[PDB]
RNA sequence: CGAAUUUGGGUAUAGGGGCGAAAGACUAAUCGAACCAUCUAGUAGCUGGUUCCUGCCGAAGUUUCCCUCAGGAUAGCAGAAGCUCGUAUCAGUUUUAUGAGGUAAAGCGAAUGAUUAGAGGUUCCGGGGUCGAAAUGACCUUGACCUAUUCUCAAACUUUAAAUAUGUAAGAAGUCCUUGUUACUUAAUUGAACGUGGACAUUUGAAUGAAGAGCUUUUAGUGGGCCAUUUUUGGUAAGCAGAACUGGCGAUGCGGGAUGAACCGAACGUAGAGUUAAGGUGCCGGAAUACACGCUCAUCAGACACCACAAAAGGUGUUAGUU
RNA sequence: UGAUUUCUGCCCAGUGCUCUGAAUGUCAAAGUGAAGAAAUUCAACCAAGCGCGGGUAAACGGCGGGAGUAACUAUGACUC
RNA sequence: AAGACAUUGUCAGGUGGGGAGUUUGGCUGGGGCGGCACAUCUGUUAAACGAUAACGCAGAUGUCCUAAGGGGGGCUCAUGGAGAACAGAAAUCUCCAGUAGAACAAAAGGGUAAAAGCCCCCUUGAUUUUGAUUUUCAGUGUGAAUACAAACCAUGAAAGUGUGGCCUAUCGAUCCUUUAGUCCCUCGGAAUUUGAGGCUAGAGGUGCCAGAAAAGUUACCACAGGGAUAACUGGCUUGUGGCAGUCAAGCGUUCAUAGCGACAUUGCUUUUUGAUUCUUCGAUGUCGGCUCUUCCUAUCAUACCGAAGCAGAAUUCGGUAAG
RNA sequence: GGUUGCGGCCAUAUCUACCAGAAAGCACCGUUUCCCGUCCGAUCAACUGUAGUUAAGCUGGUAAGAGCCUGACCGAGUAGUGUAGUGGGUGACCAUACGCGAAACUCAGGUGCUGCAAUCU
RNA sequence: CGCGGGGUGGAGCAGCCCGGUAGCUCGUCGGGCUAGGAACCCGAAGGUCGUCGGUUCAAAUCCGGCCCCCGCAACCA
RNA sequence: GACCCUUAAC
């Protein structure tokens, strides 16, 4: 018959790396998380409690609950037609911070730093972020830069 | 005889036709599921907090 | 009999190897795949002619053979024995499975239809691409002739539209000719058992040196 | 499996209300009573005429039963029972496992 | 065809009963259980039918459970009724940032597993001999002890590793103070969580759009699907069986493919004019027997995707080209 | 079963049918046996039946394999 | 004559297809047989989030364990190399080397090296109470169980760890019975002691595993339906069947090709049979023969001809040819 | 800059074979009365700062070293692939348009970096 | 091409209340009986159990493959 | 109690 038990499919979702088995180096263990901290969830297969569901893997959240080895975190899953509020108890081995979170908050800085240099003068310092534009004009110079013509090459065996 | 097993044909589409909404999102979230030591902490703190209030504003 | 290679010629399903889970497979037709004076020296044949493909197909292992033995027999009446070195690229690696019908009597009473219709091995196929070489031959320049018709009545075992091409490399080196000769004159490279090796830049001096010694030594 | 004939375990006989030992014994499941309810209903539903009136069960399954403890406390007498997984072989005597020994 | 004969009338046996030299025969054209009335409009997940118009919206053949598989319940899809504001905290999209993945490809002188050939020595049982155990004996053969190569591979192998698809974030519920509270926590006003006062509307912290957001109740139908392209499994294959994403048909007319559910184009109130799409323009047939350069002559030419088939192999037939 | 004629072989292990009665075999109502209060378990050459033993096939029915062996072969009277 | 026996009446065991009533799964390339794809678990199919089918492939489950659970400590495994007095290919013993090539109950895949492996010590956290969560999912139940809270514990110097088994499987409703849980509540005219009934948590089991109590036959048959589905034709396919081709190792006395032709390989046909289930189950009359017409050509005969291993006769091969 | 103790990333750190190491620092180390487990004071435990040992550990250097890491218009815009056509091809497959874009290979370079507290001529 | 059993000396059977590293009968051989055959008596030999791979508590009985002896089902249109 | 057999080979 047809098999799907909790961790079916994970045969290289949670195998462990490559060179990097055996123990885990202790700063995720030395990583602090609060309340309203956005999470990635990466499964380590070594650490067989408070795993995250294989679903999970690659899901990114907010802690919610914060206990002794553990974090809760609030992960939003499609079912159906609506996303449902689904809430993990993961060790702290299986999540990491979100370093796109983390660098928002400089950017939430560097804002008010550069409205606060602005301020004192009044420049439009124009926070908001913008998309690449369209190159401007530019004159290519030709010296030490002569153009070399180039052509399509005949076909050849090369075996 | 035998029929279809099973197909999601046209399931994305049933999904979308008022579809994938995000769940409503709420200031204070509901204090379910929390730890109850921190729980029964926070209700004495709010309760302080309140009183501490209210004296301030007589 | 065995069925038509009509029913095999092309690539359908996944690669299926002999495996633990197949650990039940006919024979190869082909076990020889090396033909010629194989013992000979990368100096002793420096041409070498392709019989390639310009399909992505099946041959099975029964066409190889044929084409083997065919091309190895003209080469050998011809210009002798131990005139050339014919190596064939390709091994039967991918079994060909077979829902074996019944020719019996009361046929549909039992046949179960298409209902476990998984099909047991029969057969074993090689899986060649457009451009992959099938035979090679190394020989002299002065037999090329000889060895291009060889490989022309070998064309008529495979299916499918095969090139013959000559190739620009030395015998079956990695190197064109005009760049074997330098690599050769230094003492760069040494005479294996039936190839080659390499004088690398690389690795200890020392062994670097106790082989190669023409090299070093002027 | 094997399940020694005492076990300390936590008791809440409003006396002890922490871990005292027990004794340990299987559990038998009790004579079936006349006159508890079920069968005083049953014995009526039965008389007179109409055959079987109940189903009676024949597609049995399991070739296992579940093994339940039952456990006197030596303190306060307050009983207690916890239920064991399935197993063919269950024993209270407890011959000590040796691990070096030759056969 | 003189009898176990044929036969009239009377009589007897009545329906789970009779009668049967036996055929389930016969029992009033009824028999593997007669006929009549009633229960009885018996039940039916099954077949058939189901009666006026227009307008607006508009599906499903999918999920889970069921003696469930021609049925139900449930969720989804749909309608209706609405309810809470003067710029909707959103999106089948991109960007930026940041994750997750083991497919394609690649690799195998990288592990696992396969797999073709040649390159040193060595009586650690056995195949043999110059000489006869002649002592580790001036030889090769599985190598019973050795590394450098070499050809070819993997759905259930892999160091590497895309494309597409996918999670999150891009702020007013956000950010910057010796606590303001606590029974939590800390060695400790240490923190944690939640706060009071302070500083921030045309840029409120990417783009594009937004057709009003958000929310509730209730209920219909459906729960046989099928077909392109692409990926893909079983099968020699199938107008075969089975999956993935999408688009379609079903539910859909219209122009084109002569013709055709699905292909191409385009989706439809009633009309008019002008342009087009796809497809066409010798005649049928609206539209150049137009322009331009070649090629082909078939004693089965060829002639337009899906599509209504043709192959290997050959030809100083003809044309161009390479050495 | 199916005139006559000539015959009707072997098997009672199984299923039946039938005949029998030591019951440290089974065993229903009723009846008989502890103590305060009673509604409330037992035992019993416990009735038959079933079990135990015998008969019965013109009851239903059933009625075997393997290997070797004769001085040409083949076969197998014979032999395990 | 017979006798308080029989008989009769009531109850209680036995017997009782003579009779009655009822039942006698599902999936399924038709059904049956077979199997289990019916409750599950691993890898793959599976197309790098998740999901994902087939009677796809390769396998596994209904168990097992007072340790194989918990804690702590100490120590490294498989395997090769290096000696010995009967000791050898396998008894030890000692050094080396050794990323795990071992072991960890089982299937498979992950995971684990001062450990998760092996040995030793102490233990029962495989315990209480009841909530939150994850997976299948309707976001119901069941099974597993992830993180806590309030107790009691075990272990350890301690930090800590432990709510069974390194992780992914290893299982069970209503009703009834039974057990455990301070005679807690009720037995309703008032009491006391038995009995019974309640409340909470388990067990006894439904494997068709969200869980009926269940043997056949019908060739005497019936009904509602089904072309959702078999037994003809027809259609797709062409494996198998049949018929051709290319290559040319060889045969043919010393010669491939007169005639053949292996190893291969390309096809054609629908005069075989499978495969499928599209049409037809409110019915398309089925085998064969007889009869009769026409068509095809893959030519047996007859016309003309080419070739030969055609010296004549007779053949053989081939061409145009179905008149 | 050496070293020790505690670390972080966890080979640019590992592996092989040689060469070197002043002061500071394991220990050449020495011992078994005491706490401490056994066949073994070898490990482990405890006790001392001795002849003065750098022999080993450790650190550094070397090696056209193995491995590992970084980079590259090196291979290679190649393989692959998203989207498109009433493109080609009997088919098998392929070319083209708008995008994304590897891995081997080759060539170079690199021999851990670094936090806290001490200590050192 | 489905479902089941079985394979141990030349031959027939013992490991099937999970284990004596293989035993019991016939056959064969040796001796003795008898004036040789037979019959009889006394002794002996014979198979690492069809093959290959799995737990390593004497494992191969019990597990999974191929071969062999066979047996039943092979129907309704 | 049991007890079968006996040259083709002058």
């Amino acid at each position: 018959g047809k098999s799907h038990g909790y961790r079916s499919r994970t045969r290289y979702m949670f195998q462990r790396d490559f060179r990097k088995h055996g123990a885990v180096h202790l700063s995720t263990y030395l990583k602090v998380y609060k309340v309203g901290d956005i999470v990635d969830i990466k499964a380590n297969g070594s650490i067989q409690k408070g795993m995250p569901h294989k679903f999970y893997q690659g899901k990114t959240g907010v802690v919610y609950n914060v206990t002794k080895s553990s974090v809760g975190v609030i992960i939003n899953k499609m079912v159906g037609n609506r996303y449902l509020e689904k809430r993990l108890n993961l060790r702290v081995e299986h999540i990491k911070h979100s370093k796109c979170r983390q660098e928002f908050l400089e950017r939430v800085k560097a804002n008010a730093a550069k409205r606060a240099e602005a301020k004192a003068q009044g420049v439009a310092v124009q926070l908001k972020r913008q998309p690449a534009q369209p190159r401007e004009s530019r004159i290519v110079s030709t010296e030490g830069n002569v153009p070399q013509t180039l052509a399509p090459v005949p076909y050849e065996t090369f075996i | 005889a035998k029929s279809k097993n099973h197909t999601a044909h046209n399931q994305t589409r049933k999904a979308h036709r008022n579809g994938i909404k995000k769940p409503k999102t709420y200031k204070y979230p509901s204090l379910k599921g929390v730890d109850p030591k921190f729980r029964r902490n926070h209700k004495h703190a709010l309760h302080g907090t309140a009183k501490a209030l209210a004296a301030a504003k007589k | 009999a065995r069925r038509p290679a009509r029913c095999y010629r092309y690539q359908k399903n996944k690669p299926y190897p002999k495996s633990r889970y197949n650990r039940a497979v006919p024979d190869s037709k082909i076990r020889i795949y090396d033909l010629g004076k194989k013992k000979a020296t990368v100096d002793e044949f420096p041409l070498c002619v392709h019989l390639v493909s310009n399909e992505l197909e099946q041959l099975s292992s029964e066409a190889l053979e044929a084409a083997r033995i065919c091309a190895n027999k003209y080469m050998t009446t011809v210009s002798g024995r131990d005139a050339f070195h014919l190596r064939v690229r390709v091994h039967p690696f991918h079994v060909l499975r077979i829902n074996k019908m019944l020719s019996c009597a009361g046929a549909d009473r039992l046949q179960q239809g298409m209902r476990g219709a998984w099909g047991k091995p029969h057969g074993l196929a090689a899986r060649v691409d457009i451009g992959q070489i099938i035979f090679s031959v190394r020989t002299k320049d002065s037999n090329k002739d000889v060895v291009v018709e060889g490989l022309r009545r070998a064309r008529y075992k495979f299916p499918g539209q095969q090139k013959i091409i000559l190739s620009k490399k030395w015998g079956f080196t990695n190197l064109d000719r005009p760049e074997y000769l330098k690599k050769r004159e230094a003492g760069e490279v040494k005479d294996d058992g039936a190839f080659v090796k390499f004088l690398s830049k690389k690795g200890s001096l020392e062994n670097n040196i106790r082989e190669f010694p023409e090299y070093f030594a002027a | 499996v094997n399940v020694p004939k005492t076990r300390k375990t936590y008791c809440k006989g409003k006396t002890c209300r922490k871990h005292t030992q027990h004794k340990v014994t299987q559990y038998k499941a009790g004579k079936a009573s006349l006159f508890a309810q079920g069968k005083r209903r049953y014995d009526r539903k039965q008389s007179g005429f109409g055959g079987q009136t109940k189903p009676v069960f024949h597609k049995k399954a399991k070739t296992t039963k579940k093994v339940v403890l039952r456990l006197e406390c030596v303190k306060c007498k307050t009983r207690a029972q916890l239920t064991l997984k399935r197993c063919k072989h269950f024993e209270l005597g407890g011959e000590k496992k040796q691990k070096g020994q030759a056969l």
